[PDB]
């Protein structure tokens, strides 16, 4: 009985969709949650086996080897790295790359993944990232150039216990053990390179060596633990958190709209149906028992289906993020589990309480007056306490994010005017004459009804806000790179030279038809204090890094001068506007450097605002002429070049010691990464306009009746029926035409916002997105029309 | 027995100015067995006091008695099981089920009072076999014609065989032929089970069937 | 001239045995500029036969010619451009388009039979100023009364200018004071418009004030 029930009950297209939607949004949910506790499981382990160990050293010099022995008479194993930047040689073409140095006791945690596996970095032998392979067409066995030396390729570098996790990479990876670097001799003093001390073992034996190396830590030296390990790294891998909650966040919201229309106009069509049962002698306790019971079913139904369908979104996720995620990953835990079926019971609470208590309290006498409705929990009550429900669990999955609600308000605040924008859009095209009756009537139909047209105009403006600033990132980086030529705009940077090289480089870009651009005396040096007072605790992405200073004798071309005077004196220094606003550093204030060699002061006497989004020589602090001679002065420089690259192959062999930039090189991997990112979000946004389609679906059929009346009115007037399909056609694909612009006005306004604020470069129209954006979602559109007009109109049950 | 009590219902729709009084007092005993039809112009009160009198709402004032209970005191709880237990429905719509089939609409009532399936389920074929809507019997409600519809509704008040059928314009929506032969399948089904029915219609001839009719005139109740 | 011509005209629903034929076979002749009102009783087929005359859907059987075309022997594109062209409708609920206020819901048939939207909106102010209206023509029909929405419904049948009107029960939602104002006021409208009138209405004081009473019963056209 009740199985017969429930099959042909779950037919009813508000059912349906509102099953579907669940389903859908637990999918997302799992699947998001998912793979957020894949990327924290890795981590976790990772932490675990990246460390190998519990305490670690890292340095910008070889500590002495004393504190190494007394690390080992404690007990206690040691692990070695060094990671460096160097070139390699795929023939005759040089490329950049960067290689880590680590002895034959790593991996003395975790597993090492190679291609073949089980490899180790023996003398001789090189390992290195697949991506280098396809750039520089070699492979396995094969031997390559590093630096001045000739080592075998050993085999791939599928993923390392000790490589991280860097999307926006600039150099690929080269595996080597330490006896092959002091083999080959390309190695300098205080050349960019980084040594990473790992000990492990017990945990008494790990801390007393601790306490006893702490006394012994210079300022270039951090000592860090499980959690301690956190840069650039921890920010990037919470950022991405962060944006993959964002994520299932809208999409979730974008499921609680459409099940609340879908099943709020599902109960209000069983109204008479409950009201029927009720009369007929159901208890309220018989009536509770089936209702809970029918919906209990399709939450469960909807979860089991939700999962299915979100392991199959996890594992195409899984396939298309190869190349910026790790070849190998933990399994997922049940958690997300518990996550996803949670959320969607408890949404599907938060909106159905009130129509279940509709529901259970409808007035039996609508079986005789069609019109009398039970009037209970009005929404003057009912708003308030889902509103702050809502919030307090927004709060709960968030606690102190500031800038995540931030940016949620203004992404619906955003979805808000583009509805706005698009309703006056829409009376300002009713407002100038149309000769098309079909459509004239679909205007008049699309603005008298408000509050359906407005919100579903804003679910699809958000939808199109995802798949248009998709469009943007790849088109436009594109077309940005053909942008990417300024004036001035030094394009290859050339670091790490010592004194000596100077003056042949020069002869170099003297003789191979080359301008000779600003040329920074640059020394690497890590701030200590700020006006005496400790740097070392704060977490400014420029403190936990070397910075980079420099002396010119004019001021800087690309940069302006605001505050202060130029040219500083001795023991004055120039200072960034932004890190000074960031670090609360004013004029006359005490900066003191960790050199190289010898810790050296300055005192703040300028501000400049360098604009480190445009690609010119950012630096933070600019010295005196002749302040940082003590210091061992590395050089940098940049030149411009777009012919050829031999000129690059001859200067390399020339100077292999010195560090080259390839500005195109660097931005064609991130363009490839922002590629893979970009197909991944478009799984994403092909899953959220799938939830915009169930909105759709959902606010038409709360329209059913009414728009099927109109249909009759129509009919009976003499309207045809290839006037009415056409009717139809012209509505929808108008509505998503009039979506289309709205997406195409959002993010021709962040191209603007984005090139005159931030990157200041020249806005120019991108016709290409104007063109192909609205179309296609008109053509969606008009083909969800065709089929509701076939549904509709073909059938000849209208009279 | 009198199976049916009404004494001074008044009932008043709206407050103030617009305060519809549109029963200022009803008063009608209604004998078992009795065949009564309710008569008067179309949106007068009739659907109201039809209402009142199988229990549905309350009034403003008056007692009701139907199968000797007070039905202003009890909750909708009792009213809902007494309904159930004494009492049948016909409407003018017939409220059919719309997702179950005919044999499951007539078994309803049954499964509500918790009745075994199997002898529910053999009555009610019994039932569906009288009314011959033997090729129905999985049919949805959709698919049925209107005279089947009102066959079904019938059947599904028949079921428990109910000591009280309330029922409102049940040839409303059909033809006379149709009308006639529900009408009198209606009193032959009804004449050996010894159930009142009430009639909220506007039939003269309908009304003639039963042996009284009783017309509403602002809000009274006058024999005809 | 003919207007309304039909002849053995037969209308037939179901199937198997419970087939039913609605229309038992009507003749009809209707001249330009006669009121004719079809009577019946409730649930008669008033609408099966109304629409089968509107060309909606197709008879059983029966030569029905509209305005010298017969609906019968071409598509349902010429029929409905055939009502678009010539034919205005007054039902009951009046269907009032709530997302279009009363001066567009008067000027849209206009539009449909392909007039210019300036001599569209002329008509359609012209009429409810004359049906005073003026002062509630932006207004929504939720709003409207129901004799307002009674006019609204006329305006909009009558802005076309239609050679003739099919009206079935318009003040079936409308007391009677209503009834008899849009009645005389559509009786002269018409008149001054030289429209001929087929109209439905179970009250017989309107086949009264009609020209021609015609009975139906069974399918079958009685003279009165």
């Amino acid at each position: 009985m009740i199985a017969r029930w429930f099959w042909r009950e779950w037919r009813s297209p508000s059912l349906l969709i509102v099953w579907l939607a669940l389903s859908l949004a637990v999918a997302c949910v799992l699947a998001l949650g998912n793979i957020s506790d894949r990327m924290e499981k890795g981590l976790s382990q990772q932490s675990r086996e990246f460390m190998a160990g519990d305490r670690a050293l890292r340095s910008s010099r070889e500590v002495p080897q004393a504190w190494l022995e007394e690390a080992q008479k404690r007990g206690l194993k040691v692990g070695k790295q060094l990671t460096f930047a160097t070139m390699t040689f795929a023939g005759d073409t040089p490329q950049l790359a960067n290689v880590k140095a680590v002895d034959d006791i790593y991996p003395m945690y975790g597993d090492l993944q190679t291609n073949p596996p089980g490899l180790k970095p023996q003398a001789g032998s090189v390992l290195l990232a697949p991506r280098l392979m396809a750039l520089l067409n070699l492979k396995t066995g094969d031997t390559i150039d590093v630096g001045d030396a000739t080592l075998r390729i050993a085999g791939e570098v599928i993923q390392e216990p000790d490589s991280g996790f860097n999307p926006f990479q600039m150099a690929p990876r080269l595996m080597m053990n330490l006896a092959d670097v002091d083999k080959t001799g390309a190695v300098q003093p205080g050349s960019r390179v980084t040594w990473r001390y790992k000990f492990g073992g017990n945990e008494n034996q790990l801390d007393g060596y601790e306490k006893w190396l702490l006394p012994q830590l210079k300022p270039e030296q951090r000592w860090y633990g499980l959690e301690q390990d956190e840069g650039a790294l921890g920010r990037s891998m919470e950022r991405s958190q962060q944006f993959l909650l964002l994520s299932a966040l809208l999409t979730l919201l974008l499921a609680v709209a459409a099940v609340a229309v879908a099943m709020n106009h599902y109960c209000r069509s069983r109204y008479d149906l409950v009201a029927i049962l009720k009369t007929l002698g159901a208890g309220r306790a018989q009536l509770r028992k089936l209702i809970v019971g029918q919906w209990l079913m399709v939450l469960t139904l909807s979860a089991v289906t939700g999962g299915a369908i979100g392991l199959l979104f996890e594992n195409v996720l899984m396939v298309l993020l190869k190349p910026v995620l790790p070849a190998a990953l933990p399994p997922a835990s049940l958690w997300p589990w518990l996550w996803a079926l949670g959320t969607m019971t408890v949404i599907s609470l938060l909106v159905g309480l009130r129509p279940y208590r509709l529901l259970l309290a409808t007035q039996p006498l609508r079986v005789l007056r069609n019109d009398v409705v039970a009037n209970v929990w009005p929404l003057k009550f009912y708003l308030p306490i889902v509103s702050v429900v809502v919030v307090l669990l927004l709060a709960g999955l968030m606690g102190g994010s500031m800038l995540l609600w931030a940016v949620l308000a203004g992404a619906v605040v955003l979805a808000l005017l583009c509805g706005v924008l698009g309703w006056m859009l829409l009376n300002v095209l009713r407002r100038m004459t149309l000769k098309s009756l079909p459509l004239r009537l679909a205007v008049s139909r699309l603005l008298r009804q408000p509050w359906s047209t407005l919100s579903q105009l804003s679910a699809f403006s958000l939808s199109f806000m995802l798949l248009a600033l998709l469009l943007v990132l790849r088109g436009d980086l594109l077309d940005r790179w053909q942008q990417q030529l300024p004036p001035e705009s030094p394009n290859y940077f050339l670091i790490n030279i010592a004194t000596e090289q100077v003056a042949p480089l020069k002869a170099f870009l003297a003789e191979h038809q080359i301008v000779p651009e600003s040329f920074y005396p640059v020394v690497r040096a890590r701030l200590t204090a700020i006006n005496d007072k400790p740097t070392e605790g704060n977490e400014d992405e420029a403190l936990n890094r070397e910075l980079n200073l420099t002396w010119q004798n004019t001021r800087p071309d690309h940069n302006p001068i605001v505050a202060g005077n130029w040219p500083p004196k001795a023991d004055e220094v120039s200072m960034e506007e932004g890190l000074a606003k960031r670090l609360n550093v004013a004029l006359g204030d005490t900066v003191t450097f960790m050199g190289d060699t010898q810790e050296f002061r300055a005192k703040v006497t300028s501000l400049r605002k360098v604009d480190w989004e445009s690609l010119r020589p950012n630096f933070y602090f600019i010295f005196p002429e002749g302040a940082l001679d003590g210091q061992p002065q590395s050089w940098l420089t940049s030149f411009r070049w777009e012919n050829g690259n031999g000129m690059l192959t001859q200067l390399n062999r020339q100077f292999p010691t010195i560090s080259l930039l390839d500005i195109g090189a660097i931005l064609k991997q991130v363009g490839q990464v922002l590629e893979q990112v970009s197909r991944a979000l478009e799984v994403m946004v092909v899953l959220v306009t799938a939830c915009g389609m169930l909105l759709l679906l959902a606010q038409v059929q709360v329209g059913m009746r009414q728009r099927h009346q109109e249909l009759v009115v129509w009919r009976t007037l003499g309207a045809g029926k290839k006037l009415l399909r056409t009717t139809l056609w012209c509505e929808f694909a108008m509505l998503g035409f009039v979506s289309g612009l709205v997406a195409a006005i959002g993010a021709e306004t962040a191209l603007a916002v984005l090139q005159a604020k931030v990157f200041d470069f020249p806005w120019e129209p991108d016709w290409r997105l104007w063109i192909v954006l609205p179309c296609s979602g008109a053509l969606l559109l008009s083909l969800f029309g065709g089929w509701l007009g076939a549904r509709l109109v073909k059938g000849k049950a209208l009279f | 027995e009198n199976i049916v009590e009404v004494h001074h219902l008044k009932k008043s729709v709206g407050q103030g100015e617009h305060e519809l009084s549109i029963l200022t007092g009803v008063e009608l005993v209604v004998k078992r067995g009795e065949t009564i039809a309710l008569v008067g112009e179309s949106g007068s009160g009739k659907s109201t006091l039809l209402a009142i009198l199988a229990g549905l709402d309350d009034g403003s004032s008056g007692e009701v008695s139907l199968v000797g209970q007070p039905l202003h005191n009890m909750d909708e709880e009792a009213r809902a099981k007494l309904r159930a237990k004494h009492v049948g429905f016909v409407f003018q719509s017939f409220m059919l089920i719309p997702t179950l089939n005919a044999l499951e609409n007539v078994e309803l009532p049954a499964l509500l009072r918790g009745e075994s399936s199997a002898e529910s389920r053999n009555g009610a074929k019994a039932l569906l076999e009288q009314l011959g809507l033997g090729k129905r019997l999985d049919h949805l409600p959709a698919q049925l014609s209107g005279g089947e519809q009102q066959r079904v509704a019938l059947a599904r008040a028949f079921n428990g065989r109910p000591d009280v059928l309330f029922a409102d314009e049940p040839t409303g929506n059909l033809d006379r032929q149709t009308g006639d032969k529900i009408a009198d399948l209606l009193f032959s089904l009804n004449r050996e089970h010894g159930t009142t029915l009430i009639m909220v219609t506007h039939d003269l001839q309908l009304a003639a069937r039963c042996d009284r009719c009783l017309r509403l005139v602002n809000g009274q109740l006058q024999e005809e």
